[PDB]
């Protein structure tokens, strides 16, 4: 890779000046070893004080391996980097990926280190390995090549990648390959046995046409991804409390579905009755409940993905290891809902479960739409920002905001 | 001539679009002009500056200043303008080490590097921007024009470029001498080691040996300053550390700037003096910005100050860090949203102390504050020691498990153990998850007229108990809370309450144990006294009996 691609920031925007956050000694030592080798390989270089920019860095362990990986938080640089139309006006997101029976995710970020970064842009990739307790000046570097996690790296590399994939694509016309940041998503409908080998067939391709983590494979089955429609209880005896909760749920659902009615069911709650008193359903209330049940079977109307708007992901803690979430662009027009349980690690660690939920939801968002949602997280900012990097295992990072007032609607997805 | 390596130049630029400075040189007295010509002649002989021609269009004013018992004139180049137009730099000297993160060193030498400073050349392409002019006597000849060849004192980039140039020069020496530590800040180079003093004095020599290869002359820091080192407000002693003496001024009249300075000192002091409190004192400077405004001290601020004075009577000291021992952090609740903590490795030998104050807010509870304190100490400990300490917290393991499993947010506290030191943090009420059999059911509601501010609040129950209370100067939200309060007041130890108030649910589901709203506080006091409370929400105006009835009773 000889010629660099001219890269620039957006009009009237300077480079990132983001504070490095404190790192544990073990992550510093890991980054020191990593960056020493990258510097020997020419991928990064020491910079002097005339470079004022900075992007935070930390270290992670990808899912199911013991070697530290450097992770740069390029979120600020990414949003300040010019919008990219690599060689064409845009690679249409493949609507077919979300339908494949199996999708495997490959870390191909290491391929980026073979392309030089435009020399005029390098200063904007500055980062700091901090010392403990400010005992020594942080170690200052910038990238000489396409960095993992930067928006422009897949863009600039897209020409080189399409060529590597051509012979494989030419041979397997029904396999769907989609590239998002440092990752490749490879979906087939065939047996996992041949799927796997077929996956390895594609690794060798990148191995002959060229990795510390290329051996790994994150396996997904989006054809088995299950949604969460709105369900109403089926009971033989309703207490006053049961009906109160039902009318509340139906009233909330009426903002989503037209023609939900609660008149007949509210009729049952005539008088000032004890909450535990059993109320027989009339025939009018049962019909109304049946008509509501029917309405709720059908999907929401006029829900369409608008590629110009952000995706918003809300998450609720339901307790006992269970989490519900909804993805939408306008309120009450959910594009996707879901529910998780028994998060791999952390039967006793809420924040680790939430971090894993965020990663799984972001992965679903990439498959379905090719971009990451903005999260509304049920957690105090200070708790989240102290701990999430300890459980992070993806090479991208979405945006997030914090919910400080308890939503009343948690109980509706319950 | 022993060849010396050149110090690599740092390339420098002005901010984009901006040009160099063009500030007129003031008039100077004949005496000052003579003085400046002598100084600059010497500086030119030493290579620091050079005469330039008239084509250079830039200029920075120069001044002459006199001192008390140094009857010298001293030079002064006012680079204020040039700094405004100079690019930003990486300033590598933001934070300083905290003493509690340092390890003991048998021997410490301090070298002077103010002289090596001038060996750092200034980027050639940038020198033109540093031009200045000595006016001539009687303005009868052209002013003498000079520019800098070295980092000018007072120029924006000199600290960072100098610090960076030294670090680079030192890099190989530090890496090939893992048994010493080197710290630089300003014109001082601090070298420490656990070697015997003789064998340490030799490392020092080798360092001079190393430094000279860039032609850097560096002798001991003149009048080597007996322990402790007065550094960044600390007293670094060989075996202990503290803040420099903290003396709280005695006064009858306390003013805005006094209380600011008083909190400054107390905050500085709280990193080693345990149990410092600053809420009531900090309280008194809520919004005033006239530092001359006098403020009376609440009797709760005098008691707090007198409490601080007692803690300041005898000096306290911290110990240095031992990486082979555990790191432990212990927190106490002090009241009024205040928290204090100690970090130590052995009991009774604090590395440092600290405090935490609750965030501004209408409603809050002790467990949420304790969690915030834990996060603050975690992050401070990562900074200072590169690791999380083990926590000792005044909360029962069972309390915490009940809190986090039932709290609507994700929450986490790292490895910790209970320490039975009152007051203990506890949960003060827990709402039922299901309606209570045999408990009376209160349907509550309230409403207020937006124009007149007249309201009503009350309830109707399944046993026919009823109450409506007329209210003045109220609001919908207040009447909704008042209604729940009335139901709590008038019910037995177990009660089911039905409200349509999304506002009230939002407060109560946050599980406050204390509020700035007297009304919420009164509700909390009632919840504490109950044995069981189930709170149910229903949507307003849906014909939900009981709710409908009481909505009518209160909507006048
Ligand atoms: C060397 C140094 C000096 C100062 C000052 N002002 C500040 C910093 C941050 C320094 O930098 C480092 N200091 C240390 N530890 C400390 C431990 C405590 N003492 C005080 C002392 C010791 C011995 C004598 S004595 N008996 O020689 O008179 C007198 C005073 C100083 C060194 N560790 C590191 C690790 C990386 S940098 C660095
Ligand atoms: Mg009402
Ligand atoms: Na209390």
């Amino acid at each position: 890779p000889i010629e660099t691609v001219p890269v620039k920031l957006k009009p009237g925007m300077d480079g990132p000046k983001v504070k490095q956050w404190p790192l544990t000694e073990e992550k510093i030592k890991a980054l020191v070893e990593i960056c020493t080798e990258m510097e020997k390989e020419g991928k990064i270089s020491k910079i002097g004080p005339e470079n004022p920019y900075n992007t935070p860095v930390f270290a992670i362990k990808k899912k199911d391996s013991t070697k530290w990986r450097k992770l740069v938080d390029f979120r600020e640089l990414n949003k300040r980097t010019q919008d990219f139309w690599e060689v064409q006006l845009g690679i249409p997101h493949p609507a077919g990926l979300k339908k494949k029976k199996s999708v495997t995710v490959l870390d191909v970020g290491d391929a980026y280190f073979s392309v030089p970064l435009d020399e005029d842009f390098r200063k904007y990739t500055a980062f700091t390995i901090p010392s403990i307790n400010n005992k020594t000046p942080g170690i200052r570097y910038q990238y000489n090549v396409l960095p993992q996690g930067w928006k422009g790296s897949p863009a600039i590399f897209q020409s080189s990648m399409t060529k590597i994939l051509e012979p494989f694509k030419k041979q397997n016309p029904d396999i769907v390959i989609y590239q998002y940041m440092d990752d490749l998503y490879v979906g087939s409908d065939l047996e996992i046995g041949q799927h796997r080998t077929k996956i390895e067939e594609l690794r060798q391709h990148l191995l002959r046409w060229g990795p510390p983590f290329l051996w790994m494979g994150y396996e997904l089955h989006p054809d088995k991804w299950t949604v969460q429609p709105i369900v109403l209880p089926e009971k033989d005896s309703w207490t006053v409390n049961d009906i109160q909760k039902l009318v509340g749920k139906l009233n909330w659902a009426s903002q989503i579905y037209p023609g939900i009615k609660v008149r007949q069911l509210s009729k049952l709650l005539r008088g000032t009755k004890a909450l535990t008193e059993v109320i027989p359903l009339t025939e009018e209330a049962e019909l109304e409940l049946a008509e509501n049940r029917e309405i709720l079977k059908e999907p929401v109307h006029g829900v369409y993905y608008d590629p110009s708007k952000d995706l918003i992901a809300e998450i609720q803690k339901q307790g006992q290891g269970q989490w519900t979430y909804q993805i939408y662009q306008e309120p009450f027009k959910n594009l996707k809902t879901g529910k998780y349980a028994r998060m791999r690690g952390a039967h006793t660690n809420d924040v680790k479960q939430l971090t894993e939920a965020v990663q799984k939801i972001t992965t679903e968002s990439i498959v379905i739409w090719g971009k990451t949602p903005k999260f509304k997280l049920p957690i105090q900012k200070e708790t989240w920002e102290t701990w999430w990097t300890e459980y992070w295992q993806a090479t991208w990072i979405p945006e997030w905001e914090f919910v400080n007032t308890p939503p009343l609607v948690k109980l509706w997805y319950q | 001539m022993v060849p010396i390596s050149p110090i690599e130049t740092v390339p420098v630029k002005l901010k984009p679009g901006m040009d160099g400075p063009k500030v007129k040189q003031w008039p100077l007295t004949e005496e000052k002009i003579k003085a400046l010509v002598e100084i600059c002649t010497e500086m030119e002989k030493e290579g620091k500056i050079s005469k330039i021609g008239p084509e250079n269009p830039y200029n920075t004013p120069v001044f002459a200043i006199k001192k008390k018992d140094s009857t010298k004139w001293r030079k002064l180049v006012d680079f204020r303008e040039l700094n405004k137009r100079t690019q930003d730099f990486w300033e590598v000297q933001l934070g300083i080490p905290h003493p509690a993160g340092l390890k003991k060193k048998k021997s410490v030498t301090v070298l002077d590097v103010g002289d090596a400073y001038f060996s750092v050349p200034l980027d050639e392409d940038f020198r033109k921007y540093t031009a200045f002019t000595i006016p001539s006597i009687n303005n009868e000849t052209p002013g003498i024009r000079y520019q800098y060849n070295v980092l000018p004192q007072g120029w924006k980039g000199s600290p960072a470029i100098f610090q960076s140039s030294m670090t680079k020069i030192l890099e190989p020496f530090a890496a090939q001498n893992p048994d010493i530590v080197i710290y630089q800040y300003m014109d001082d180079l601090y070298v420490g080691s656990d070697l015997e003093i003789g064998q340490h004095r030799t490392k020092i020599e080798e360092l001079r040996q190393h430094l000279l290869r860039w032609g850097l002359t560096t002798p001991d820091k003149k009048h080597q300053k007996e322990p402790p080192f007065l550094w960044m407000g600390y007293e670094l002693h060989p075996d202990k550390w503290t803040v420099q003496p903290i003396v709280l001024p005695e006064k009858d009249s306390w003013t805005v700037n006094d209380i600011q300075k008083l909190v400054g000192k107390l905050n500085w002091a709280s990193q080693i003096y345990p149990g410092i409190k600053v809420r009531q004192l900090s309280k008194l400077l809520r919004g005033t910005k006239a530092l001359t405004e006098v403020i009376p001290l609440t009797e709760e601020a005098e008691l707090e100050l007198a409490e601080n004075r007692e803690i300041l009577k005898e000096p306290v000291h911290g110990v240095y860090y031992d990486p082979s021992k555990d790191l432990i952090a212990e927190i106490q609740k002090q009241g009024q949203g205040q928290w204090t903590y100690q970090i130590y490795q052995e009991p009774f030998k604090n590395l440092k102390t600290g405090k935490y104050a609750r965030m501004r807010g209408a409603h809050t509870n002790d467990v949420k504050q304790l969690t915030e304190a834990v996060q603050k100490i975690t992050t401070e400990s990562i900074v200072i020691w590169g690791k999380t300490p083990k926590f000792k917290l005044p909360i029962q393991k069972e309390t915490w498990e009940t809190w986090w499993t039932e709290y609507w947010q994700a929450t986490w506290i790292p490895e910790w153990e209970f320490v039975n030191t009152p007051p203990l943090v506890k949960l003060w009420y827990q709402l039922e998850k299901e309606p209570i059999v045999g408990a009376e059911t209160f349907y509550v509601d309230g409403a207020a007229n937006r124009e007149t501010k007249l309201g009503k609040a009350g309830y109707v129950t399944n046993k026919g108990r009823q109450k409506v209370v007329p209210l003045t100067n109220t609001t919908n939200q207040k009447t909704e809370l008042q209604a729940i309060y009335l139901a709590l007041q008038d019910s037995g130890l177990e009660v089911n309450i039905v409200t349509d108030s999304q506002y009230a649910l939002g407060i109560i589901q946050a599980q406050p144990d204390k509020s700035e709203s007297e009304l919420v506080n009164q509700i909390i006091e009632q919840l504490i006294k109950k044995e069981k409370v189930y709170l149910a929400w229903v949507p307003a105006h849906k014909g939900i009996g009981g709710n409908e009835q009481v909505d009518k009773l209160v909507s006048a």
